[PDB]
RNA sequence: UGCUAAGUGGAAAAGGAUGUGCAGUCGCGAAGACAACCAGGAGGUUGGCUUAGAAGCAGCCACCCUUGAAAGAGUGCGUAA
């Protein structure tokens, strides 16, 4: 069972993805074709996938949602987060933007309500030193 | 086997016991085995 | 959970019976936390599922007229309070219990009387 | 009694080990003086081999029937069969396909048929297993038809002596099936044509050194592989140089002692006439004329070593340019993968098309190694001489 | 503008990052007096003029203006011939837009070279740094001790100590030869201890790799045996360094360190030969480049004499000649591939060991290039 | 009336240690404390930075939220990750 994050439609290159996918014997160029076809309209969003490998080299995969950490980074426009959070804060994010990111992650979070879901995303922004306003 | 005047539990699995008038440390890791002398 | 916390927890279980139409008692040993999320999401529209210390329930069970259900608080115990109707939650648990086989029902309490496992099964088919 | 190699192939969990056990028991019961039974565990506990670095698990068992000594090879897993059939230190002359009647062929059986056609084992015959547990005649009929078509399509013996046997009951001690096991024995003795002897094949010698001594002249030396040589027998030097040379022997040295003929396996000392050291070098072959031809392109089926065994650590792509090692020397050669493939991970077996840069002798079934950086990174067989 | 000193791999790595809009020209001048200086100067000017001709032959706008820049910087050639110091090997990197001319001089010999790329040519400079690692020299006498440093063929004095446990008894209290000899031996023993302590401290401070100890016919082995376990395996012994002037001292120390460096390189080649076949060493250009792409190379060994060529991908990757990854395309060809290999190895943090003669005997099949995989 | 098990008595330091006797403070516990056995020990997420790589577990900064019986931006071992 392989869990890793791949760019939206740039799975073809091997060295980041190939060797990690080759340990279990899965042939690379077959996966990089199937994955790229499934995730093409979402260009610009890094998207992870759970890869399941069966005993006979045959594999199946299930897609996921782009990371909460990555969605906040582009919602503010900053390239990289702060190296010393709680001291130097790279950007600010309105509470409206937070509830949008919590909405697109709703299929992968614990919270039943949108109120508690937004708090989950707000805690992540505290990790990279992004103010929530 | 380490033979030093000071013996101590290097890891969290070592135990300090007392055999035949000696202080000893016994673990599952053979590097940590040591007696006092 | 010191003495003060035990007094707080025992108060919560006291009101659970009073505000609930009925209760169903089960055990959960072997259910992964992900497997529990299946049951609570299935029961979310109808009932609430909690667990509590076997002894600490009995002290809280003395504040409600449920004095006939002391024998069922042995071993691991998980109790479900049904707030809306009875069949809706019973069918969901009965379906869930058949598959996993690690969920076992010990009894129930409806119409102010203790109830057996074989009787709770028929409530789903009612 | 001409000893002959065979082995079991077929999908895993079809009684290959069990059928070997039955054969051993029956041949020992018929000839307790001659054949000795092998225990089931020894069949199912294959000792590990690491020859040339390649890891294999094989079980070797031997027994003599009334006709000729037999050698029997059985391995636990499919990977062992692929590796052993490809690399092939000792190649079998005929194989038995243990297709159980419960479910007929599965892809593993198809690939065993494919590899058997590839490396060049000539003869194949079937032996349906678990005939006891299957009662319906229609099942065995359909399985027989399917296997017959599978064999015929792969250009094998369309009239293989198919036999129906229950291995488990026969091994247990049931006399109802010891007859079937011994009829396998007699079918194998009738079938599996006897191999041609090495001394019978035409002459062929790989050149190794060009020692030059006083009073005699250049002495091309190399262990004769196939055939026998005679003085005043015209021969051909064919190999890496562009042009073939035609010559004649003038004596055959062995151990400083002259002879008139040299048979296979003899560390001979051919002493040709009108030949100087500048005209022969290691890699060329001395052959009986016309028998063999040089080539620069071909197609083979190789098995690429893994990192653990000591091969590469990364795949290769088109125009991969390793050293190909035949006989006594290696020449570079560009590789082209088949269509529908553009990378070969280590530990995989695959067909490739090779284009060398210096002509060299070959024929279908020749064994060659792949060397890179000075170490072995693969092995295989030759399967088609394109040009 | 920048006559840099104290050259190490950090400075070389940072210097390779410098870039220009048109290009950067790298010049390596062989100022060795033994070979005729005029011949080397004429060869350097010839190579410069040939570069001018090759750039002129294109005739395109960018090529024309960069050629004009080439003939603008002609006098700088002479500025290399009359170097600032008396080094035996000179290097100058000139930017074709800015005025920045990075200058460096050392005593390690070099070969004439004129290159024009998008940045400095640091490869032969890495070889120079390989052949000139620092070392310490300790010359001990019954009267005093002398501590020096050797780096890049240049011998710097560090310190001089005089015998602190020495005095003349002057026959005041029943002196005999035996008592005077005993006193002298004890004093000399303590002096060896003190000098060894000082040299060990200097070694741990300045990062010395080897030490050349010279005590004489009597006091050379005790000095070697004083050094501790971390250092006693890296001490060379020469018994006649005292009484030599600076020229002879530098010559002897350089010869000894060169012998030791060649020995170490041979041992490295033997290790690479032995480890191959276990899968732990990537041999050959194709496998080495694939490992560098994955960032697995913990140690790169290459032959500076071989003229490696290869292909560079569209994402900065490296491939052997002909073999290109399926997804990748637009594979440019790089003819000076050795600089690319060294640059990638530096970018991944590996160790560079250019072995002078690896592709002749041991790694002949691999064409002189090998790497030690991290996993 | 007690203490010592070392022949201490009938030599010695920094320091190491579940030897043993006496006295005095405090935590936890029949709401089940301590030891042991059965089952959970999760999601955002591979937190941010740095790094060839750094995913609880070279290193630096923070150390939130949710479902919950509880589950640490992680107490060890382990892998190049
Ligand atoms: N019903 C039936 N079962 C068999 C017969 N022969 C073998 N088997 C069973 O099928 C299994 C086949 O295993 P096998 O293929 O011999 O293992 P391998 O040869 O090591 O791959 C064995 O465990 C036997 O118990 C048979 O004739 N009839």
């Amino acid at each position: 069972l392989i869990k890793l994050q791949i760019q939206a439609g740039q799975a073809n290159p091997a060295p980041p993805v190939g060797p990690a996918l080759g340990q279990h014997g899965v042939n690379i160029m077959e996966f990089c074709k199937a994955y790229n076809a499934a995730t093409e309209s979402q260009r610009g969003n890094v998207i992870p996938v759970e890869i399941t490998v069966y005993e006979d080299r045959s594999f199946t995969f299930a897609l996921k949602t782009p990371p909460a950490a990555k969605l906040l980074l582009k919602a503010a426009g900053v390239q990289k987060g702060s190296g010393e959070p709680h001291k130097t804060k790279v950007a600010k994010v309105t509470w409206d933007q937070v509830r949008e990111i919590a909405e697109t992650k709703k299929a992968d979070l614990n919270a039943n309500d949108i109120d508690a879901a937004a708090k989950i995303i707000a805690g992540t922004a505290r990790s990279m030193g992004i103010t929530v306003e | 086997m380490k033979v030093n005047p000071s013996v101590k539990p290097i890891c969290d699995k070592c135990r300090v016991i007392r055999r035949h008038g000696r202080v000893m440390v016994i673990c599952s890791d053979p590097r940590h085995k040591q007696r006092q002398g | 959970m010191a003495k003060a916390d035990k007094a707080t927890a025992v108060a919560d279980i006291a009101e659970q019976f009073k505000a609930s139409t009925a209760t169903v008692v089960t055990e959960y040993r072997g259910l992964t936390v992900a497997n529990l999320a299946e049951l609570r999401r299935a029961l979310g529209d109808s009932a609430t599922y909690t667990v509590a210390k076997n002894t600490l329930v009995k002290r809280a069970a003395s504040e409600a007229g449920i004095e006939g259900l002391d024998e069922l608080f042995a071993g691991p115990t998980a109790i479900a309070f049904v707030k809306g109707e009875a069949v809706d939650a019973a069918k969901a648990i009965k379906k869930f219990a058949k598959d996993n086989k690690a969920l076992v029902i010990k009894g129930g309490y409806m119409d102010g009387k203790a109830l057996s496992v074989a009787d709770v099964e028929k409530i789903a088919d009612l | 009694k001409p000893h002959v190699n065979i082995g079991t192939i077929g999908h895993v969990d079809h009684g290959k080990t069990t059928l070997t056990a039955a054969i051993t028991k029956v041949l020992h019961d018929k000839f307790p003086d001659l054949n000795e039974s092998r225990a089931f565990d020894q069949i199912d506990n294959a000792p590990e081999e690491r020859q040339r670095g390649i890891t294999i698990n094989i079980s070797h068992v031997e027994y003599q029937t009334d006709k000729r000594h037999y050698a029997h090879v059985d391995a636990p897993g499919h990977a062992d069969y692929i590796k052993n059939m490809i690399t092939g230190a000792a190649q079998m002359d005929g194989a038995i396909l243990v297709v159980a009647a419960t479910d007929g062929p599965m892809p593993q059986t198809r690939e065993h048929v494919l590899l058997a056609r590839q490396v060049g084992v000539p003869y194949i015959l079937v032996a349906l297993n678990k005939s006891d547990a299957v009662d319906d005649e229609e099942l065995i009929e359909l399985v027989e038809m399917e296997v017959r078509e599978l064999l015929a399509a792969q250009d094998f013996d369309e009239e293989a002596p198919v036999v129906r046997v229950s291995a488990l009951k026969a091994l247990e001690g049931d006399p109802k099936w010891v007859k079937s096991v011994e009829e396998l024995m007699e079918a194998v003795d009738a079938s599996i044509p006897d191999p041609v002897r090495e001394t019978d094949k035409p002459f062929l010698m790989p050149v190794e050194d060009v020692f030059t001594i006083t009073g005699r002249g250049t002495v091309v030396t190399g262990r004769v592989e196939r055939g026998v040589i005679n003085v005043n027998e015209e021969v051909e030097i064919v190999g890496i140089r562009p042009e073939t040379t035609k010559t004649t022997v003038t004596g055959v040295e062995m151990f400083r002692k002259l002879l008139d003929q040299g048979q296979a396996g003899d560390n001979v000392g051919l002493l040709l006439r009108g030949i100087k050291r500048e005209d022969v070098e290691r890699g060329q072959v001395v052959v009986k004329p016309g028998t063999t031809t040089p080539h620069t392109e071909f197609e083979g089926q190789v098995y690429i070593l893994s990192k653990d065994e000591g091969g590469r650590h990364t795949p290769f792509f088109n125009n991969y340019r390793p050293q190909f090692y035949f006989r006594t020397t290696d020449v570079t050669g560009v590789v082209t993968l088949p269509e529908g493939t553009e990378m070969v991970m280590p530990g995989d077996n695959t067909d490739i098309s090779v284009k060398l840069i210096q002509p060299v002798a070959m024929d279908e079934g020749l064994r060659f190694a792949i060397r890179e950086g000075g170490r072995t990174v693969g092995a295989g067989r030759v399967t088609k001489i394109i040009k | 503008m920048d006559v840099l000193e104290r050259l190490d791999l950090d400075t070389v790595r940072d210097l390779s990052q410098r870039t220009d809009r048109l290009g950067v020209v790298s010049l390596y001048f062989n100022a060795d007096p033994t070979q005729n200086l005029q011949v080397q100067a004429i060869d350097l000017r010839n190579r410069y003029r040939l570069l001018q001709r090759r750039m002129e032959a294109d005739g395109s706008q960018r090529y024309r203006d960069v050629a004009a820049a080439l003939e603008r910087r002609r006098p700088l050639i002479e500025t290399l011939i009359t170097g600032v110091a008396s080094g035996r090997g000179r290097i100058m990197f000139i930017g074709l837009d800015g005025d920045w001319t990075v200058h460096f001089e050392c005593m390690m010999p070099v070969t004439n070279r004129v290159v024009l790329d998008d940045g400095p040519f640091i490869h032969p400079l890495v070889e120079v740094l390989d052949e000139g690692r620092p070392a310490g020299v300790v010359v001990i006498s019954a009267d005093d001790a002398r501590l020096l440093e050797w780096r890049l063929g240049q011998l710097q004095e560090i310190s001089r100590i005089a015998q602190p446990f020495g005095q003349a008894p002057q026959e005041r209290a029943g002196q005999m030869r035996e008592q005077r000899q005993a006193r002298e031996r004890e004093g000399m023993q303590r002096f060896l201890t003190q000098v060894t302590a000082t040299a060990t401290e200097l070694a741990e401070e300045r990062g010395w790799e080897r030490i050349v100890v010279s005590g004489g016919q009597r006091w050379t082995e005790p000095a070697k045996t004083r050094f501790g376990p971390p250092l006693r395996g890296k001490v060379l012994v020469d018994r006649g360094l005292g009484g030599l002037d600076d020229a002879a001292l530098t010559a002897a120390v350089s010869a000894r360190l060169h012998r030791q460096h060649k020995y170490d390189e041979q041992q490295l080649l033997d290790y690479l030969c032995d480890a191959g076949g276990t899968g732990d060493v990537a041999l050959g250009l194709s496998e080495v480049t694939a490992a560098l792409n994955a960032g697995r190379v913990d140690h790169l060994v290459y032959d500076p004499a071989v003229r490696y060529v290869g292909t560079v991908g569209a994402d900065g990757s490296l491939y052997a000649d002909g073999e290109i990854a399926p997804h990748s395309h637009a594979a440019t060809k790089d003819s000076r591939f050795t600089e690319r290999l060294v640059d990638r190895a530096l970018a991944t943090g590996a160790r560079i060991s250019p072995v002078e003669g690896a592709a002749d005997a041991v790694l002949k099949d691999a064409a002189g290039v090998a790497a030690v995989l991290r996993w």
